[PDB]
Parts: structure tokens; C-alpha cells; sequence
């Protein structure tokens, strides 16, 4: 784990940073899905 | 007269040789010099009693004091012509104008309300702030406080709210209870200095309690205010605005008195029965069945580190309907009133806002730029997260929608009055820069009588 205080404002503002970077792990994985479908059917063309 | 003192221990004094002694009874103290100091009973048994004295315990000599038992606690002078005239915490004068003969003496605890005899909040008020007005409306007898934090602007907005408060075509003016518990002399003189310089002073009764004031006294200052303002709603007819700030430094004196008493806090150090404490001055409102006069109250409590867990907050949120609540972000940025409208809620606004009450469209465009900000916000998250590459056609109008709507929907400015006329068409104007396919909630046959 990250080095931190433990305080009630700390738990909050990590509350509130995971809850972005969980949506952030979404977004960058729909990219990802993305990706593979637009590479696929270059890459087959290109094959 | 009693001349017995025992024990004193700091501002606290124990008295012996008493009886018929009763809680939060007033006493005064007769010093060696003459001097005269007042105070309440915070503790009695049979053959002692102590007592806090407002002013202190300095310089007191046990041997040769007197401490003389009114037998009456903390109670109003009442009375009609108190309109125009602004107290202390204790209801003494502090504007140095004539004296007022009471009415009636009624002790500051006040009764509790039949919840059979409460009746519905049914009229809107127009508090002049688009954020509020709109998307978190406030109900003739509604319990709506608001949670700001320190720092945050909540001065300039218990200002704002308190001089653009009124009713539609009522044709009676609101009467406005302010109670300031605990504040700087500064912020005291800010509010002072507003409402005189408005006139709005005409209609209000103030009561101001400053911070360096003993902690007994800023217990007493809710009490002071509801009492005279159930005075002025229920005995009289009006219509009454209650606005109370700062609500924590009334705990922290809660506190101060639970600890001389030693008695073990509760939850985060806090007394256990300060539900039951928060409870008696937030339910002394709304309208009563058979009178025509009501009660509006608006707490404002500074939360301790931005924490909704915290209990102040906390028991609030259990008591009162709705919150409003201010952020910091938004303050720093620029956005006066920084009111976040996401987190705030409003328990009673589906009566406050219709036909007769506003306009047809208030509940629609109510739900329409909520979710409309909600999208715009994530919209401009992505174009952080994927680019504005990743943002289509609509999305960049979602992104330019809440950068609008925060800069010129809730930024409004703390002397800004704005109709519900005024605030329901700016809402379509914002609400203009979206295709009609993404205004889904409004209906139709509405959305072609209004949208530009």
C-alpha cells in the first residue's frame, strides 16, 4: 500500500481516487477493446 | 441571599446550604467588591448546587461572596415591537435603542409539536438563487439547512438569502429570525452592517452571540431565536425565516457543558444526546393546522474537515429535509454561490414547484439539466481520460454545457436576485446549446412551447 496518514480527510480523498481510477480502468480497457477491432481487420488486410 | 460558597474550580462554583434549587436556574453572584455576575445551574443536588458564571470566576473570593437565586431560568421578554431591534445571546440590547416592555416571559425550551397538528408545506419561496430555486427548492415551513465548511463562503450567502427571501402574490411580508451562535465579531458586524444597510433590518429580528462569549451563552442563543419566532409565526400569524450560523460552534458549547458535568461523549467525542438535542430546535417549524402563520429554518453548519460522517452533519441529514451543500472546488474557481447541486437534495421541493406554485416546467427542466450536468461532467473527464478525440459531436456539447452551467447558471453572485422567471429560461437557454434528442426527460409538447 501507498504510505499515507490514517485521517478521516485521507479516507475520504482516497475514497474519491479510487472511485475515479476505477473508471478510468474502464475507459482505458475500452480503448483496448477498441483497438482490437480496428487493428483486426487491418491487420487481416495487411496479412 | 446565600454567602456560601465551598468549591470553585475554574468557571465553575458549587454553592451549599440550598434548596428548591432548580436546573438551569439563574443565579447571581455578589463578589467581596460589590460586583455583580450572573449565572445558571448546570448541576444540583440536595444540599449543593454549581453553577457556571457568565463572566467568570476571576478574582472571586470565596469567604466574602453572595450568590442570589432567581429561581427562574433563561426566559424572553416577548413582545411585538421587538421588529427592528437586534440582542446578545441572552436577549439583552445590543443596539442601544429604547427599551422594550415583554409581552409575555416565556421560557426559552419551548413545547414540541403534535406531528398530527403539523400541516403540509405547500408555498414556494423565492430565495433568488438560481441553484437553489430551481433544482433544490425551499417550502414555506421546511427544515433545509446548509453545509458549508471553514472557509467557504456561507457568510456572504446567509446574507444573500435572508435579503432576497419572499413569497409570491402573498401580499405579507416574511419576517426573518437571524441567530448568529458563536461567530467573529467581524463576521458579526458583516451580517449587521447588511442587513441595516438594505433595509432589510425592518423586517428582522437578529440575536448575536459572539465567540469569545461564554459557552452557556451560545447554548441559550437557538433557544432565544425559535422562542421569539414561534412567538412571531404562531401567536401572531406571520411567516417566519429562521437562519442560524455558525450550527457547530453551538456543539463545541454542548460540549464544554457536557465535560464540566463529566459525563463520557458519545460518537467522535460528542455528548449521546445530542440527536435528541438537534431534534428540539430543528422540529420547532412549520405550518400548524388552525393558524395561518409558519416557520422556515435554515441551519448553517460548518462540517469539520468536509466530513458528511461527521456527526453534526450526520444528525442533521436525519433530521432536517434535504441539505444544501457547498463545495470547495467550486469556490476556488470562481463560482459565487459555490452551491454543488449534485450531493444537495430537497425532501419537500415535488410540492414547491407546478402550476400555480412556479411554472409547468419546473419539475421537467429540474430533471433535465441534473442529468444533463451529470453527463457533461463525465464527458469532460473523458476528454482527460481518451482525449477530445474520443469526444463525438454531442459530447462536445455536453463538455461546453457544464462549463456553462457552472460559470453561468450557479455563478449567479451573492447580490444577484434572480426570478423563477429569470432562472427557468436561462436553464433553456443552456439547455438550447444540446440537440432535442438528448432532452429526453421534457416531454414534447412542453419542450415545443419554451425551447428557443
Amino acid at each position: 500500500r501507498l504510505n499515507v496518514n490514517p485521517t478521516r480527510m485521507e479516507l475520504t480523498r482516497l475514497k474519491k481516487q479510487l472511485t475515479t481510477a476505477t473508471r478510468g480502468h474502464k475507459l482505458l480497457k475500452d480503448k483496448q477493446d477498441e483497438l482490437m477491432r480496428q487493428f483486426i481487420l487491418l491487420i487481416r488486410k495487411n496479412n | 441571599e446565600y454567602r456560601t460558597i465551598k468549591e470553585v474550580v475554574g468557571p465553575l462554583m458549587a454553592v451549599e446550604k440550598v434548596s428548591g434549587v432548580k436546573y438551569e436556574e439563574l443565579i447571581e453572584v455578589r463578589m467581596q467588591n460589590g460586583e455583580i455576575r450572573r449565572g445558571q445551574v448546570l448541576e444540583v443536588q440536595e444540599d449543593k448546587a454549581m453553577v457556571q458564571i457568565f463572566e467568570g470566576t476571576s478574582g472571586i473570593n470565596l469567604k466574602n461572596s453572595s450568590v442570589r437565586f432567581l429561581g427562574h431560568p433563561l426566559q424572553l421578554g416577548v413582545s411585538e415591537d421587538m421588529i427592528g431591534r437586534v440582542f446578545d445571546g441572552l436577549g439583552r440590547p445590543k443596539d442601544n435603542g429604547p427599551e422594550i416592555l415583554p409581552e409575555k416571559y416565556l421560557d426559552i425550551n419551548g413545547e414540541v409539536i403534535n406531528p398530527i397538528a403539523r400541516d403540509y408545506p405547500d408555498e414556494f419561496i423565492q430565495t433568488g438563487i438560481s441553484a437553489i430555486d430551481h433544482l433544490n427548492t425551499l417550502v414555506r415551513g421546511q427544515k433545509l439547512p446548509v453545509f458549508s465548511g471553514s472557509g467557504l463562503p456561507h457568510k456572504e450567502l446567509a446574507a444573500q438569502i435572508a435579503r432576497q427571501a419572499t413569497v409570491l402574490d402573498s401580499s405579507d411580508d416574511f419576517a426573518v429570525v437571524f441567530a448568529a451562535i458563536g461567530i467573529t465579531f467581524e463576521e458579526a458586524e458583516f451580517f449587521m452592517e447588511d442587513f441595516r444597510q438594505t433595509g432589510a433590518i425592518d423586517r428582522s429580528v437578529m440575536f448575536m452571540n459572539l465567540a469569545n462569549d461564554p459557552a452557556i451563552e451560545r447554548i441559550a442563543t437557538p433557544r432565544m431565536a425559535l422562542t421569539a419566532a414561534e412567538y412571531l409565526a404562531y401567536e401572531k400569524g406571520m411567516h417566519v425565516l429562521v437562519i442560524m450560523t455558525d450550527m457547530t460552534n453551538y456543539a463545541e458549547a454542548l460540549r464544554e457543558i457536557s465535560a464540566a458535568r463529566r459525563e463520557v461523549p458519545g460518537r467522535r467525542g460528542y455528548p449521546g444526546y445530542l440527536y435528541t438535542n438537534l431534534a428540539t430546535l430543528f422540529e420547532r417549524a412549520g405550518r400548524i393546522r388552525g393558524l395561518k402563520g409558519s416557520v422556515t429554518q435554515i441551519p448553517i453548519l460548518t462540517m469539520p474537515e468536509d466530513d458528511k460522517t461527521h456527526p453534526i452533519p450526520d444528525l442533521t441529514g436525519y433530521i432536517t429535509e434535504g441539505q444544501i451543500i457547498l463545495t470547495r472546488e467550486l469556490y476556488k474557481s470562481g463560482i459565487q454561490p459555490p452551491i454543488d447541486v449534485l450531493p444537495s437534495l430537497s425532501r419537500l421541493k415535488d410540492k414547491g414547484t407546478g402550476a400555480g406554485k412556479t411554472r409547468e416546467d419546473h419539475a421537467a427542466t429540474m430533471n433535465q439539466l441534473f442529468a444533463a450536468y451529470a453527463q457533461g461532467k463525465q464527458a469532460k473527464e473523458l476528454a482527460v481520460v481518451l482525449g477530445e478525440s474520443a469526444l463525438s459531436d454531442i459530447d462536445k456539447i455536453y463538455a461546453k454545457f457544464a462549463e456553462r452551467f457552472e460559470n453561468e447558471y450557479v455563478n449567479q453572485g451573492f447580490y444577484t436576485n434572480r426570478t423563477i422567471t429569470e432562472t427557468l429560461d436561462l436553464g433553456w437557454e443552456l439547455l438550447a446549446m444540446l440537440p432535442r434528442t438528448e432532452l429526453k426527460r421534457i416531454k414534447d409538447d412542453l419542450l415545443d412551447k419554451y425551447l428557443p
